């Protein structure tokens, strides 16, 4: 009469490395590496990510006239943009502070895009219409942004113009303007008159003055010209004035903002859908409670440390001797 | 293994015994069988299970970020940002790499010395009653029935 | 008779946690977490941090009107600011690169203010008293900084002015002054005479020339004009030349300097104490010899590495098995 | 534990024996008594202390710093920083947290060896002149005083 | 160590044995002698090697990278930079430190794994044909030659 | 009759630390820490570094006249310094962005110095000699920068200039340029008569203004004026566009690129060598393959982790113990 002690054994495969030897079948074993994407953009913390299809971060805000789809959001998590997304700052200049502002927006709350100075209506004493552009086209003819007025002067006649506002929104109000550097002297006169003209922006923590900056340069978009555009984020309050003589890409329209607590933004071709994740990456969401992933370095959420290994497979179960 | 018993002196395992990791044969008058001992089992799936749950949870999980976007002067920061996040990189993968294979080498030895322990303790139970053949078996002196192994496996024997 | 082998055990209940089970009782232990802090803000390397009371960084260089009891330093480790630290660049305005001043100044050796330009003396042609506003106010009464001198016209005649100063202090000399921008041209005139002023500041490192930014802005503490404040560091043997038409807040004290190292700020209400540390946290002062603790990321100092852990406890005795 | 000594073949600890960590009981015609062995506890002592210093010895002492001051244009930045805080927090916690998981597991792993080997170190001493009986416990078969007791307990012995 | 067999109930190491970790002694009729187990050594060499590898292969290489330069008023990213340096100097430092320190124990201990499982593996293959003195010894009470002590150093002795 | 079992010992006196016990004597052992340098400046990734004597990169980009024999270059993995490289803005001034310009060369491939705007040539009604200074002298006489030009009027007289290049190198063109600002409105008319100038750069990426920022400043070298160099990178098949009406230091000479991906400088003394290397140090070359090395924090290339450990000797063989 005998009695025997040993160990279980079975069909598993499974095969993880240890320090003195490397791929040892095991009876049971866990992964801890997460290789597997989603293929999709998905929600984040519940909220949907911005999309602007062909059009960019700096041709939303400016409404440069491929825009006229996207005017079309709420709240979102993060933005989206795609290979095919180069509608943007149509008239050639330099937006400054742009990577910055496009961190600041990466996330939002309350949303509202609104007329700050109306166009038929703010500005009499000056041009309101013939401010628009072959280089900002829409449909074959000269157009303009959307969300600026391009002011020009009215019977050889520039006044000083001196336009307000008051920032009654309880939110941030987003305020975006241009200042247009015509490409000669000859053009400064036929467009705003007053030879040496200013444009004054000024708030509570914003005192900034802008200056023609005539001068020859190669043509960009068949333009000689360039048109600098800029940002400030009024407080609620606050009051902004616009003070100028020429050269001024007037506010049309501004936005209303809650800014999100620290987003970013993603660049991929990936389909959005309505579906959710705690991790996102460019190629697609990572359903994701395990320690590391490989799939990709840059990402968005709680998501598992980025890893360059292959195989991160941990035993649990014994060495796996079925001896067949 | 580090403790000599699985692959060892007990050469292979039991694709028969399927209730546990660790268990007993024995032959009887009354027939062949397996049977896992339960007591140490549990004890090392507890063990197991808490050795995995560290290693998942004591990850801290990130909490949202990215990386960030730089124009064209400012390459420096850009490359102060990719060096953070590289180093990072390096970081994670070394200790990643390396934990997996300790934590490995530990589970295997683990398991060895769960083996060993129960050969030991069935030893000293049946001790000059039963002669040690070898690959964990011992062979009684007393013949002894379905009532006895029962005894031995659940730790009551007795009888020097 | 009978010989045992067998293990201490005692009335201890220690627990740590090991790999393969939580909370066990061990003989004996160590803690690897420093998990306690002082309560007070102290000493750093044997020096103490500057206090700045309701004063911050700003209004204690500038000389705000408050900061008359804060007169008092020599040399500090760090600087402590509080949630009652409010009082800083009482007329609205922007203080250049101040984030990176306050970097610079966060320790210091051999801090000297002293009387760049004197007042009653370097000033002749032009108008040195007058120069107060109602936005630095002291006991009710109308005034201002006392580091700067608001220098205005003298009977409608502002002469471009040229004083200089020479570093003879073998230290390097902060140099604070400010560019008065009025809200309209008609001011301007009042204040400055020359309606196209100017300011230049030249050294051997540093040439800016700054101008006038007229324009119409909202008020900030009932005041419509903004001043723009500007440092710099005048090395040993260097010279500082202002030269001006207008528009100038003339430097009255200067500041005399050994930087540090490099320490940092830290804002917080606890009390300063005669006490010494090597780590210092926004709460108290970390007594901190083991490798880890939990009770702050920020901090200033040779200082545990922080953790999110609630206990790291490491065993030093055995299991504990009294079976009493 | 992974050597079945403490916890295991030997079930209890002693509160009476106070001198030490490892120790023999014994039971003489002349009386009971507790008493340290004191090479291997010293051994322990000076081993368990050398891996406390290890772990807080070798902690490269940060060296003054604390974090930084961005303005509203500096968002980037800002964030670039609390990604590299962030980054070395997830990092500290993490190793931090396993390290004294598998250093304790270790530590008292080496308690159990160090009994074990105690109890061995006996055995192969009594040879056939005691009894295994279990607990750790040998009955002698020759009867013998605290002179001998101290011969045992102190390695000399002798009489296979 | 952590199996009490080297430096422990073997006392010291064999500068005569020179093809291997582990081995044999054996005094015959015919001569004194030194082997090497050649499994055991070989075994043990693979698994060393393999060990060294990990720690040396996992290190993902750096790939080109410096400092960086920062004016007059760039020091807070300057600072940024040095704080990310240093950060990652503390943490290669602690983890390097302690990761040679564990694996030495490990390393160490293995080695004395081996030889005490070597040690079992030829007491439970004499049995009662030999009598263990200590030292590692067997003495045989049936005298046997050099073709004999092959066969036990060989693993196919056999006599129970 | 005996046969007994153990283990091998030798004449070894390795040693290793473990975690119970400091030094232990091994048999077997390997190192895990690269501590020992090369002595010397090698080559990475089969090309050599650029050496540039006494001048530094301002000097040997802008045309420092004690940088006439290191105009030798084709293709650089990184660049060196020297403690004897003092030689490069010779005319006191800013160099604009110069850590970023310094960055971005730090390594390149085709590297050609071209004549963008031939001397003798392309600035006819203007004075091309003359333009020299006792700041940036060669053998004793006053000389000016070789890659650049000063140019000055003409009897009298300074006609608007505007000369521009097209970049038909199928490669970025480095192009650099100074603005001269006079120490006194009187200079300004000796050298470039109209007393309100400018100077204008403008290409796709690219428009700034500049303007004379007249002022008394501190003699720098014997030079109460100043000179600020600016750079860009021009784009294949782009256009850079120069205006000005007094104040240009124009560019006569320029660069085309092919920026490289991403090293950086090391300043050393150590000796350049034919010799190549995975992993440089400033004191030398690290053959490196080993997880670990204590030479240097600062490195280039493919290198260990640096660490602040003198001895990583990790254990192979068993405990020594010879029993002698
Ligand atoms: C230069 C000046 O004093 N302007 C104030 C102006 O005074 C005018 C004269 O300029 C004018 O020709 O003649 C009339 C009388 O017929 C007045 O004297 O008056 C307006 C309207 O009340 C005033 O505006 C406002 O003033 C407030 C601030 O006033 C002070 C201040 O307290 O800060 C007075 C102080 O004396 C003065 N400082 C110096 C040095 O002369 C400053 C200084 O003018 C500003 O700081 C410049 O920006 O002003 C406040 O602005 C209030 O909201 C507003 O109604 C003009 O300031
Ligand atoms: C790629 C390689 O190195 N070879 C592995 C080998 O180590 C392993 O044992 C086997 C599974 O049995 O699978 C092979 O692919
Ligand atoms: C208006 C705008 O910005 N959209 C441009 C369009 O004008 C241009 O012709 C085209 C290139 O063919 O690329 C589009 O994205
Ligand atoms: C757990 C279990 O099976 N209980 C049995 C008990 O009924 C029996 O009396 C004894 C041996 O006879 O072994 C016990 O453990
Ligand atoms: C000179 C000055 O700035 N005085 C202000 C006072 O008007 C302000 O209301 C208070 C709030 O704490 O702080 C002071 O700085
Ligand atoms: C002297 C002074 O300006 N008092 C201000 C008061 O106007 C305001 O209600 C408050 C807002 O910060 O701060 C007080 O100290
Ligand atoms: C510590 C020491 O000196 N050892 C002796 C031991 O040699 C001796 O056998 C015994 C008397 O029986 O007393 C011990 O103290
Ligand atoms: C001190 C000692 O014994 N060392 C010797 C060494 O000098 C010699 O090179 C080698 C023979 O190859 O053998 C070693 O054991
Ligand atoms: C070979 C060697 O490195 N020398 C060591 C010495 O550094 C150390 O202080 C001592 C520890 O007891 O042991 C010596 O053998
Ligand atoms: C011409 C030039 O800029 N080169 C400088 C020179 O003027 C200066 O005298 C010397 C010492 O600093 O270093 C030279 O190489
Ligand atoms: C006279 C003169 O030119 N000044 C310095 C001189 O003090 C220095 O010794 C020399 C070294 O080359 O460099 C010059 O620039
Ligand atoms: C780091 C070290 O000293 N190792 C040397 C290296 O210096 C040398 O350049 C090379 C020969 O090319 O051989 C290596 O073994």
């Amino acid at each position: 009469d005998t009695i025997c002690i040993g160990y279980h054994a079975n069909n598993s495969t499974d095969t993880v490395d240890t320090v003195l030897e490397k791929n040892v079948t095991v009876t049971h074993s866990v992964n801890l590496l997460e290789d597997s994407h989603n293929g999709k953009l998905c929600k984040l913390k519940g909220i949907a990510p911005l999309q602007l299809g062909k059009c960019n971060i700096a041709g939303w805000l400016l409404g440069n006239p491929e825009c006229d789809l996207l005017l079309t959001a709420s709240s979102w998590s993060y933005i989206v943009e795609t290979s095919n997304s180069e509608n943007g700052t149509c008239y050639p200049g330099d937006f400054i502070d742009y990577e910055e502002l496009r961190e600041q927006l990466s996330s939002v709350s309350s949303f509202e895009k609104f007329e700050i100075f109306p166009k038929t209506s703010s500005w009499p004493n000056h041009e309101t219409t013939k401010g628009v552009t072959a280089a900002c086209s829409y449909a074959g003819a000269s157009s303009f942004y959307r969300n600026l007025l391009w002011l020009t002067k009215k019977g050889s006649s520039y006044p000083k113009l001196s336009k307000s506002y008051v920032n009654n929104k309880g939110k941030e109000v987003l305020v975006l303007w241009g200042v247009h550097h015509p490409p000669t002297g000859t053009d400064q006169q036929s467009l705003y008159q007053n030879a040496d003209a200013y444009v004054s922006v000024g708030s509570s923590k914003y005192n900034r003055r802008f200056t023609p900056e005539i001068a020859a340069r190669p043509k960009v978009r068949d333009q000689a010209g360039r048109m600098n555009y800029y940002w400030t984020l009024l407080e609620p309050g606050d009051t902004i004035t616009f003070e100028a003589t020429g050269n001024l890409i007037a506010p049309w329209y501004a936005f209303a903002l809650n800014r999100g607590s620290g987003s970013g933004i993603i660049t991929s071709d990936a389909p959005v859908h309505d579906c959710n994740t705690k991790c996102q990456t460019p190629h697609g969401a990572i359903n994701s409670s395990l320690p590391f992933q490989n799939i990709h370095p840059v990402t968005i959420g709680e998501c598992p440390k980025y890893v360059r290994s292959t195989k991160l497979r941990m035993a649990t179960g014994l060495r796996n001797i079925p001896s067949r | 293994g580090l403790f000599g018993a699985i692959a060892g002196f007990i050469e292979g395992g039991w694709t028969g015994m399927i209730d546990g990791w660790y268990g007993y044969h024995h032959q009887n008058e009354q027939g062949s069988g397996y049977a896992a001992d339960q007591k140490s089992t549990q004890n090392a799936i507890d063990g197991i299970t808490n050795k995995v749950n560290s290693v998942i949870e004591k990850m801290n999980t990130q909490f949202t970020a990215v990386g960030k976007e730089f124009n064209n002067l400012e390459r420096r920061i850009e490359n102060l940002n990719k060096k953070v996040d590289d180093g990072f990189l390096d970081i994670w993968t070394y200790n990643a790499e390396l934990l997996v294979l300790l934590e490995n080498e530990r589970t295997l030895d683990f398991h060895d010395s769960n083996v060993r322990n129960l050969y030991e303790k069935v030893k000293s139970q049946l001790k000059n009653n039963a002669k040690e053949i070898g690959n964990g078996c011992f062979e009684f002196y007393h013949k002894c029935d379905d009532a006895c192994m029962e005894s031995v496996r659940n730790g009551t024997y007795d009888y020097p």
